[PDB]
């Protein structure tokens, strides 16, 4: 019951690192193979490139 | 058997121990408190833990202007 519980916490997030960003609003537009997105990484340890 | 060092010589003799340098700089109690907050503890370290740990890291990241990756 523990589980379950820990099932809802991933699909949340699942959904909630979309719709701020990473389409939608755009892959809906009408989605060619290119790219759709789940989350934004950061780390910093990045170069720009 | 004139030679021999005779006794030779000795040290008192060969030891050592028992008074081979004054101790410590003075530095006396410069420090004493001097600063308290591990001079007091009794209790803490957390308090300290989440104070320092969040200026590190809250500075350490955010802004001002980028500088990006
Ligand atoms: C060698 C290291 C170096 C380091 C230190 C990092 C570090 C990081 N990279 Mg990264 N990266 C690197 C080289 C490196 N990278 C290289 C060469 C590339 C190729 C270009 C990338 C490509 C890359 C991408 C695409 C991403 C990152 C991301 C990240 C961050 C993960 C964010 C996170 O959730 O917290 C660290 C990890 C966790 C908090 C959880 C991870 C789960 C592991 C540790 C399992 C252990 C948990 C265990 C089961 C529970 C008990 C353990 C206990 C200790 C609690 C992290 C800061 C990502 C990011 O920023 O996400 C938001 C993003 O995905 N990197
Ligand atoms: C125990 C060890 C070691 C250490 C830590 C020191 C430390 C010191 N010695 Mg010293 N000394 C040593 C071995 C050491 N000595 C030995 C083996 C000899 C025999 C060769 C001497 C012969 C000696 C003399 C004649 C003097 C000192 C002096 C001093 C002090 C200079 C402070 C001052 O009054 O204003 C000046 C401040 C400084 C010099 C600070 C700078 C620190 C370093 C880099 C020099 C300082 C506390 C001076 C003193 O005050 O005593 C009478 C004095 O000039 N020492
Ligand atoms: C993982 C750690 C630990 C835990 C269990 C909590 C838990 C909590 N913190 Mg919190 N906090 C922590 C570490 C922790 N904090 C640390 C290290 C700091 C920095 C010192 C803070 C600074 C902080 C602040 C400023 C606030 C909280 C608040 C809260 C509560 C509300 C959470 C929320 O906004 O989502 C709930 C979000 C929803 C959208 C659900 C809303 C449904 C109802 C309420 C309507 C919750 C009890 C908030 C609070 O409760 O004050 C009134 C307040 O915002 N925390
Ligand atoms: C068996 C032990 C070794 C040989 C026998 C006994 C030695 C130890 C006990 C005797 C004490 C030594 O003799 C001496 O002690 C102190 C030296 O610090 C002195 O009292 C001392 O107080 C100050 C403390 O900073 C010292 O720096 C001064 O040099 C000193 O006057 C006394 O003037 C004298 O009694």
């Amino acid at each position: 019951f523990g589980q379950l519980a820990i099932i809802f916490l991933w699909t949340s997030g699942n959904l909630f690192h979309v719709a701020w960003q990473g389409n939608f609003e755009a892959w809906v537009q009408d989605p060619f193979h290119v790219r759709p997105i789940a989350h934004a990484i950061w780390d910093p340890h990045f170069g720009q490139p | 058997d004139l030679e021999d060092l005779g006794n030779t010589t000795g040290q008192w003799d060969s030891y050592g121990s028992d008074a081979p340098s004054p101790y410590n700089p003075l530095q006396s109690k410069l420090f004493e408190t001097f600063a308290a907050p591990f001079t007091k503890r009794g209790l803490l370290l957390k308090f300290l833990i989440l104070g320092g740990g969040s200026t590190l890291a809250y500075l350490s990241a955010t802004a001002s202007g980028d500088i990006l990756p």
